[PDB]
């Protein structure tokens, strides 16, 4: 079931103090998608209009309120938004790399290299 | 002795038509003013016309030399006697308009004679002054005397002429195609749509708050210009040393990370990809970067001149960024830095009829508003930029404010104002992992 | 008597060091030209040794005699009289090169004034031509004297020169391992991959508020940089005497109660420790510290140049920190005392090839959000330094604000704005007993 | 069409376009 | 060693909690720049008439430039017009 607005909250929180190491949000361990969206929005709001504890807790009941709404009317809520591959696989040595620009030296004939 | 080159005849006469014509005095007043005149009387007699002339006063030989009269300057300029005789001696069927041409041009004579003068004895007696100090006078007192007698080229047209010459243009556009695109290619099809390329003779401004990629777009744009052109493209760094913007360039063509660039781990074909891009590069040679610091107006002004001379021609110029330009004579206030920043760079777009790209930056009071996305306003302190500008582009992300934003990677150039078509925000991709803009491939609103 | 500028005897001392010293002839070659002596015979001499050294021949003074005696041109020289007075009044102790400049500083100014009375001349005999041409013709004499002149270094070179460099660079880089770090090595590792150490020629500045710990993050990067390299490190503490910043840095390197070491109160084992680290320190010998108060940055940039100078070099300078520092002529106003300090701190960074950190302070404001981690906007009052700044850490320690932190004993870099690589927060481990930070063992997210 | 565009730029330009024109 | 004397803003009496703080000195940034230490005197009886604090002052050291920084307890005695060590226990 969906947290409470001391639970959310405290959620929040704990993610603002945690994510300075996390590469970006989605990579964060979150326990469902709707915890995500709801932390994710109180805490950007939280940081673009310096909401204090108060006003955070409203805006925490209020988003679980329109959750609850969308969530009786339906809808299904996509997997959060994805950004790039991790890419990977550079298995290359110093040897490698310096007979390459040697290369590229002499082909290109570079004076001042 | 030497006897610089002046036309009493020709001042006499324009002197007497005048009193003997009031209704040519506006022929005479766009061809000569007071200063263009040898004798001292000739320039007091001009400047009482001149103030009867602005009163409403006729400026016949009774009212001119009773005015004298009654200011006591009369006797300076040689009495009631000399100007009856100024007036009866010149004949009423003459053109004062050829006589005020030739005091025109010999104002100017008298000007680059006296220049010369001076940086002749600047030269002999240096009081510790360099050489290029020199050059840099040289140049200046030169290019003073070129725009003194470049201001003619700026009056009223006939209307006429202006509705068939806009429909001739119209009509020229709507002849050549081009796919949209009559000024020099951006490389992006919105933006080329929306701008029709950049316009030469025209200045572009590039303004947007810290961390937007304003660096980014505009080294996106020398890019895309250099390999859609022939002419070369001048870059001119005042913040970055050549080198890193070298590396971020090879990030953006090869399409290879920054980061790796930079920390060297790259494999085979990232080396082989760098290898083709210095390839083109080199089969090119069309680019020339320039990482001084400190530039002034005239170092800039002279470096493209020499390019334009050297190449016969320049397919773009970029400044990045003007706020770090300096103007030594006017330090003591900002404001009129920036403006004698903005008429240089203007007087340089004329002259060298290249679209030139200067970039800025708007203060933290845009952070103070709900919708941080800029507008004209935010140009505060660089008002004479935002009215000489031809093209002003602002660049926004919002995710850069916010984290959860639906807008990731996708960036907004606002068209803030546009000389020659709509204003507009075009939407754009931003690889940041590329340093790199790119067209935006999803819904357009 | 207006007699051109000249020097015979720069010129007689360059001719002298060529016959003495042959293995300069480049270093006056690459600065001088034939037609840049002004006495015919000096023009021949330079030619006849261009020749000789061009054939593969020595030019001593027996050589160049010779060679002239044979095409009987010995007595338009001077003579071996003249040859042998330049050879005996110049000294072996010779810098060829500044006179080789000085020469064509001369040239230079010597054709300017030339140019001059040419146009003047050109200017008082038009002989039918228009002011058009004769404004032409001035400028295209001046023109052909700055034309690409000699300053090629501060001039826009040529796309393959640049590539050339960046290339070079890129070498330089990979080819001694320090897995990852360019610059001066801060010695934590999760700093270093953010950072790539500290580049030379960038503006970095600490931010915090008080009591978070600058002073301590600054010397243990200087305390770092003297252990990890062997040029000098130099600080400028206008804050703290010298004695109690080496009895910090002492507590921090002998990892000794702070407290202990300030009451007096230790025993055997830390004064062994405090001796060690005293023995180490004299065998390294590489740190130079200045605690005067109120330095203006032209004190400090002598003070560095001189340290630099004496020392064969610096590897970092600190600074603590720039709200203490002072620009008598600007004290009216703040903004622009910190815009000239944080200009003056660039381009000395950029001249020494150094890393600078400067310490700076916030405005109390921030004290007042909800989130008290600093952002760029907190910077109030020093725009400039914000605009200016290469790097920018802010340090913030959750348990100063709160006293049931879970974060005690830990503290946090935020990077705000990085140049050249990505933006975020490091973690690290602070123990105030001994006065130090300490690379985070714990769990990484 | 484009021809008909262009047939009718050109009859703008005789009936109105003088001197300098295009 | 100069130690002068200085004054906070009224604002500091309508918080919640009276202590100083270094923020209270405002109008003198360059004094909490420049002091070497700090030290503010507080009474809880001049606020409050029930407090179980009469007769004892508190020092708080807002800036300390070498050292740690905190409240020390002393006894009021405004009869004399005199501070004294606390003889009470210390926790
Ligand atoms: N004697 C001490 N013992 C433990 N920690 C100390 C001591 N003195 C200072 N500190 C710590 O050092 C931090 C910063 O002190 P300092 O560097 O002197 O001021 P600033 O950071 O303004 O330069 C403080 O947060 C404090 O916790
Ligand atoms: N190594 C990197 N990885 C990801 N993004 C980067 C990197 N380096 C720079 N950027 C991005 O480039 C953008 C523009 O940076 P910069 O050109 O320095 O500022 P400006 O555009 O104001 O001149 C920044 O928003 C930054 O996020
Ligand atoms: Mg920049
Ligand atoms: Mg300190």
């Amino acid at each position: 079931g969906l947290p409470n607005v001391s639970e959310l909250v405290d959620m929040v929180y704990e993610y603002c103090r945690k994510r300075g190491l996390y590469p970006d949000a989605e990579s964060y361990p979150w326990k469902s998608n709707a915890h995500y969206w709801l932390v994710t929005n109180l805490y950007q709001n939280m940081r673009a209009n310096a909401l204090t504890d108060a006003e955070l807790r409203r805006k925490a009941a209020d988003e679980l309120v329109h959750m609850t709404a969308r969530i009786n009317r339906g809808e299904a809520i996509p997997e959060p938004v994805k950004q790039l591959p991790v890419m990977g696989g550079r298995p290359l040595n110093r040897a490698q790399a310096l007979a390459k620009i040697a290369e590229i030296k002499a082909k290109f004939g570079l004076k001042g290299a | 002795l030497k006897v610089p080159p002046h036309s009493i005849e020709a001042e006499q006469s324009v002197l007497g038509g005048l009193m003997l014509d009031n209704e040519r005095w506006d022929d005479v007043a766009e061809r000569v003013v007071a200063d263009d005149f040898y004798t001292r009387p000739h320039r007091h007699i001009f400047t009482e016309m001149a103030r009867l002339q602005e009163s409403g006063s006729p400026i016949d030989l009774i009212t001119l030399a009773e005015s004298l009269e009654r200011q006591g300057q009369l006797d300076s300029v040689g009495g009631f006697a000399y100007l009856a005789e100024l007036s009866k001696n010149t004949p009423s069927a003459a053109n004062i308009s050829a006589y005020a041409d030739i005091v025109r041009e010999r104002a100017v004579v008298r000007e680059m004679i006296s220049v010369a003068n001076e940086i002749a004895e600047a030269g002999f007696d240096p009081q510790g002054r360099t050489s290029e100090d020199l050059l840099d006078l040289a140049e200046s007192r030169v290019f003073k005397i070129a725009e003194s007698r470049a201001n003619k080229d700026e009056g009223p047209k006939n209307i006429a002429d202006v509705l068939d010459a806009t429909v001739a243009r119209i009509e020229q556009l709507f002849q050549q195609p081009h796919d949209g695109v009559t000024g020099v290619n951006t490389g992006y099809d919105d933006l080329n749509k929306k701008t029709a390329g950049l316009q030469p003779s025209d200045l572009i401004i590039v303004a947007a708050r810290p961390s937007m990629g304003k660096t980014t777009f505009a080294m996106n744009l020398v890019e895309n210009a250099a390999m859609l052109q022939d002419k070369p493209v001048l870059i001119f760094s005042l913040e970055m040393p050549s080198e890193q913007i070298m590396m971020r360039s090879l990030a953006s063509l090869s399409r290879v990370d920054q980061t790796k660039i930079r920390t060297g781990q790259l494999d085979d074909e990232d080396w082989a990809r760098i290898s083709g891009t210095m390839g083109i590069l080199l089969e090119k040679r069309n680019i020339y970067i320039d990482d001084s610091s400190g530039l002034t107006p005239t170092e800039v002004r002279s470096r493209a001149r020499r390019i334009a001379r050297e190449h016969g021609g320049i397919g773009l110029i970029m400044i990045d960024y003007l706020q770090l330009m300096r103007v030594p004579a006017l330090s003591d206030n900002r404001t009129l830095e920036i403006a004698e920043i903005s008429r240089s760079l203007k007087a340089l777009a004329k002259e060298l009829n290249v679209p030139v790209v200067a970039l800025s930056q708007l203060n933290r009071s845009l952070e103070q508003r709900a919708d941080k996305r800029p507008v004209n306003s935010d140009l505060r302190e660089s008002g004479s930029i935002e009215q000489d500008a031809d093209l002003i582009m602002f660049i926004y992300r919002d995710e850069v404010y916010h984290e959860n934003s639906d807008l990731k990677g996708i960036a907004e150039i606002i068209i803030g104002k546009q000389r020659n078509g709509p204003i507009g925000t075009v939407r754009l991709t931003f690889n940041g992992q590329w340093s790199r803009f790119d067209n935006y491939a999803g819904p357009q609103y």
